[PDB]
Formats: structure tokens, C-alpha cells, sequence
């Protein structure tokens, strides 16, 4: 069980850690989150009390280093930092724990939610979408735009998701125009899976990281990326059976975890009605279709 | 974006452009089978591709053999239209290729766009106008070449005949749309109007009769009367 120590909490802030959130008051004695389960990525994120503009946060893996948060009053945000001195870190955490100033990641034992949302997400791939290589952790916020978005203006602060575009030459073989546009199996299996992602675990990883950035930061281009990757599988007549089964489970948990009040902005009517009711895979997403009907029948 | 009444003069400027109408590409006669079921039997069709400024018509004849063994033919027809338009473009010298192609039906946008990805600087646009290009098979010489075709074939016409020697493209397009609207609302009467007296005749190299200026006014008036009427005869007014 790992720990993220906070130098202090000088401004009133809502703090999220994965799917949970809590409130800290201005200058409340607060020095961290403890008992963070090892073996998953995590995200710690922030919504300031004064400015609900800009949700922001850090993706990180405790196995990759000792990380802490200290507020920066110049840039006006809680920043993640790495402490390279192993025993200085241990000694800092131990005093915070002894003084019982850290909140506890309240994982219910029955609860596989975070594993299910992050099954294929790996820090090494996160760092390739979010290029900032001096750090082992990755910053994201509400306003960051995607590479594809900027093709339609600071590159250093972009989300380098894999560009998907159904009306592109990448996607459409010369002389297979109608075929490839109505059955995207070529573009999914040969271009994306074999060529670009190498395997379906990497593809699902990006899909899951897009959904999480959309939900936690309301990153609009992440949401576009999540819907795009779903639609590409659903619009492909030929998909490995194991990918469809996993996709159903992937989506089931995303849909399960989405706040009921955010469904208007984060769910795309066309994509969902097409995937669930019109596409090749309309009959291959039983769990996802059942929860979508019982929870968001309005959208459909 | 879309083409409508406000940006109407754009058609007649010096940017090369084509309309594409696909309404006669896939044509069927529906009939009963021996067993008392229904079956379609297709007949030859055509893509109506027209330069509105010059009047050059590229009439690609769609022979029924193209549908042999195919499923979802109404959807295939939109992609077949798009394949043939894109090939036409590719066959043209660069300086003759269109800067825009305007489809008369929005369902042609995706198929044409996908077939034209190599031409990123050719704009594919819809239109809000309700153009009567479906009545192009009411023109006898066009209907003839289509029905006689035993194979795929491209025939070139000027749908304005020699009109441009005397009138502007704007006026020539307006006469054409009026004749076509008339043929669409009541083909018989429109046709009765056109060849009223044998002194006026259709030249071998033309589609429409050789009318004087003064006779085109009389005809245009008779076509408007026809069109307003049928609108009465239809809504009772
Ligand atoms: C809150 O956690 C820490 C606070 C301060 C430091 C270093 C000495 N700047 C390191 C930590 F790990
Ligand atoms: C990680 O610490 C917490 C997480 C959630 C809460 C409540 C249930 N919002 C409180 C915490 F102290």
C-alpha cells in the first residue's frame, strides 16, 4: 500500500483519487492519501473552490517512484513532484501517518471498479499520449486539446491520441471505397490493431484512458476519442470474439461509473444508438446494452 | 456549405462546377410474380452530371448488368454514382476538373466524398434547392440513348442546345429548370406544349425545338401556366 504526502493544503479544493472525491478546506491540516492499492495506475485530481474552471490532475504509478503534492502559489496549482531520496520520503510519510493527517483510499473489499476501468491502462503508454518526459507522472486538464483537434495551438500540451478518421485515406483502400467505409474491419484489424496498436490490449488501454480523461476532467477531445474507438469496433463486421466480449465488459463498467448527471454532455447519442441498434455488433454488447437501457433510456 | 437561393449566382461564375443528380441511376419496374409475390425488374439508368455555366452534360448510362448479383441496390447505386463521377473527374485534364461538385441529394455526400479523397481541393456540397433533374428521362433523345444501351456508355450533350449564343447562362439555366419542372409535374401537357406546330423542329444535334426568341417567351409562359395549374389541380386553389 503506497502513499502520496501533501506538503499542505493552502487553498480550499475538492480532491479526487480515482473514482472517489472529498473536500479540503483552506489551510485545513491535510497531508495526503494513504493505502493506495499497488498494481494499478491512479489519478489524483483537483477542482479549486474559487474556480471550478480547469479540473486538472496527475496520472501516476506508485511502483515508478515516490511522489508527493505541494501547492505552488506562483502557478496557483497543486503540483505533483518526485522525491528521489527514499528514506527522506519514508520519514516524511511516517510522521504524517503517526500524526494521522492522511486520509485513507477507502477501497471496499468487494469492489473491483478501479481494476475494471483501468484493466488495460499502463503508465508507459499514458506517457506516450502525454509527452513530458522529465517526469514519471502525467498532467492532464479540462482544456488540453488533442493532436487531431489541432489539425483542424501549443504542441507540448497536447493529448497525442491515435488519430482515427473514417473519411481518410488511412481508413479507405483505393478501389475498396464502399467496402471499407461500410465495413471498417480493414481499418480496425490491419491498420490500427496490427499496424499501430500492435494488439488489442494497447487499443483498449487508450480507449479506457480516453474515457477516464473525459469523465474526470470533462476533456472534450478525450470523449471524441473514446466514442471514435468504440464506433470503429462496432462498425467492423469482423472482430475477434475475445475483443467483443472484453469490450462489452469495458463499456459496462464505464457506463456503470459515469455520473448520472454528466450523461448529457459525455454520451454521444448517434454513436450509442448506432453501436447498440444498427451496427454489425448490435447483438454483441449484451451487458452494455442492458445497463444503457436501464440507466439512460432517454438517450436512446 | 449548402447551396440555396441566396447564393444562386455562384453557379454562373468562372469556378468550374458540376451538379450530380443520381435520381435515375437505379430504376425498377415493380411487378407480380407467377406465385403472386412482387418482384422488381431493373431498366437502364443514367447519372446526370451537368456544368450549369456551359451546359455540358456528361450522361453516364448505367446498364442493368451492373446490378447483376448485387444486394442493397439503392445503396449500391449511390456508391456506383460516386465511383463514376470520380472516374470522370480523373479522366479530365486538371484545368477542366471541377472546383466544386454539388449533389442534388444529401445521401450522395458521404459516398462522393469517400471516392474523392484524392481530390482534397474539390468541394462536395449539398443544396437546399429542389431541382427537377429527375425529369431528364422525359427528354426524348436522352431517354432513347439510355434505353437502347446494350453496355455501359458515356454520352456527351449540351442541354442548352445553342442557347448561349443569345442568352446568359443564368437565363439558360432558368429556362431549363422551367422546362424540367413542367415535365415533372405533368409530362403529357409539357410535351404537348413543346411540339405544338411542325414548322418549329428539333435539329439533329439538339434536344429541344429551334424556337425564336419570341417563341421561347410564348413557351415559357405556357410552362408557367402549366406549373401554377397543376399546383391548383393538386391543392385545389
Ligand atoms: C509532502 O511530501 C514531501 C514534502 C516535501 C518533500 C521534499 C523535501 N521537497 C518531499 C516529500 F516527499
Ligand atoms: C480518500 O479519502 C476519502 C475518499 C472519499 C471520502 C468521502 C466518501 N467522499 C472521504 C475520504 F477521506
Amino acid at each position: 500500500m503506497n502513499t502520496v504526502p501533501f506538503t499542505s493544503a493552502p487553498i480550499e479544493v475538492t480532491i479526487g483519487i480515482d473514482q472517489y472525491s472529498f473536500n479540503v478546506k483552506e489551510n485545513q491540516p491535510f497531508h495526503g492519501i494513504k493505502d493506495i492499492p499497488i498494481g494499478h495506475v491512479h489519478v489524483i485530481h483537483f477542482q479549486h473552490a474559487d474556480n471550478s474552471s480547469m479540473r486538472y490532475g496527475y496520472w501516476f504509478d506508485c511502483r515508478m517512484g515516490n511522489f508527493y503534492i505541494q501547492y505552488d502559489p506562483k502557478d496557483g496549482l497543486y503540483k505533483m513532484m518526485e522525491e528521489r531520496d527514499g528514506a527522506k520520503f519514508e520519514n516524511i510519510v511516517h510522521n504524517f501517518k503517526e500524526r494521522q493527517m492522511m486520509v485513507s483510499y477507502p477501497k471496499i473489499d468487494e469492489d473491483d471498479t478501479w481494476y475494471n476501468l483501468t484493466e488495460f491502462v499502463q503508465m508507459d503508454k499514458i506517457r506516450k499520449i502525454v509527452r513530458k518526459d522529465e517526469n514519471q507522472f502525467s498532467y492532464v486538464d479540462s482544456s488540453m486539446t488533442t493532436v487531431q483537434e489541432n489539425e483542424l495551438s501549443d504542441p507540448a500540451h497536447s493529448l497525442n491520441y491515435t488519430v482515427i478518421n473514417f473519411k481518410s485515406r488511412e481508413a479507405i483502400r483505393p478501389g475498396h471505397e464502399m467496402e471499407d467505409f461500410l465495413d471498417k474491419s480493414y481499418y480496425l484489424n490491419t491498420v490500427m490493431l496490427q499496424g499501430i496498436f500492435k494488439n488489442s490490449s494497447n487499443y483498449f488501454g487508450e480507449l479506457q484512458f480516453a474515457f477516464l480523461n473525459a469523465m474526470f476532467f470533462g476533456n472534450y477531445g478525450s470523449s471524441l476519442q473514446w466514442h471514435a474507438m468504440i464506433e470503429l469496433i462496432c462498425s467492423s463486421a469482423t472482430v475477434p470474439k475475445h475483443m467483443l466480449d472484453k469490450l462489452d465488459e469495458i463499456l459496462y463498467y464505464q457506463i456503470k461509473t459515469l455520473p448520472e448527471q454528466y450523461s448529457d454532455i459525455l454520451l454521444n447519442e448517434r454513436v450509442w444508438n448506432i453501436c447498440l441498434y444498427s451496427s454489425f455488433q448490435k447483438n454483441s454488447l449484451h451487458n452494455t446494452e442492458k445497463i444503457m437501457e436501464n440507466k439512460y433510456p432517454e438517450l436512446l | 456549405g449548402a447551396m440555396n437561393s441566396s447564393n444562386y449566382a455562384e453557379l454562373f461564375n468562372n469556378d468550374i462546377k458540376l451538379f450530380v443528380d443520381d435520381t435515375n441511376v437505379y430504376r425498377v419496374t415493380v411487378h407480380k410474380t407467377f406465385e403472386g409475390n412482387v418482384a422488381t425488374k431493373a431498366i437502364n439508368g443514367c447519372i446526370f452530371t451537368l456544368n450549369p455555366k456551359t451546359g455540358h452534360l456528361f450522361l453516364k448510362i448505367i446498364h442493368t448488368s451492373v446490378w447483376a448479383g448485387q444486394k442493397r441496390l439503392s445503396q449500391l447505386a449511390k456508391w456506383k454514382t460516386a465511383e463514376e463521377v470520380s472516374a470522370l473527374v480523373r479522366s479530365l485534364p486538371k484545368e477542366e476538373q471541377p472546383k466544386q461538385i454539388i449533389v442534388t441529394r444529401k445521401a450522395m455526400l458521404d459516398p462522393l466524398e469517400v471516392h474523392m479523397l484524392d481530390f482534397p481541393n474539390i468541394a462536395i456540397r449539398p443544396t437546399e434547392l429542389r431541382l427537377p433533374f429527375s425529369a431528364a428521362m422525359s427528354i426524348d433523345k436522352l431517354s432513347d440513348v439510355v434505353m437502347k444501351a446494350t453496355e455501359p456508355q458515356m454520352v456527351l450533350f449540351n442541354i442548352y442546345d445553342d442557347w448561349l449564343d443569345r442568352i446568359s447562362s443564368y437565363t439558360a439555366f432558368s429556362r431549363l429548370t422551367l422546362l424540367l419542372r413542367a415535365l415533372k409535374t405533368n409530362e403529357e401537357s409539357a410535351k404537348m406544349i413543346l411540339l405544338s406546330d411542325p414548322t418549329i423542329t428539333i435539329k439533329s444535334y439538339h434536344l429541344w425545338p429551334s424556337f425564336t426568341d419570341e417563341q421561347w417567351i410564348t413557351i415559357e409562359s405556357q410552362m408557367r401556366d402549366l406549373i401554377l395549374t397543376e399546383y391548383g389541380r393538386k391543392y385545389n386553389v
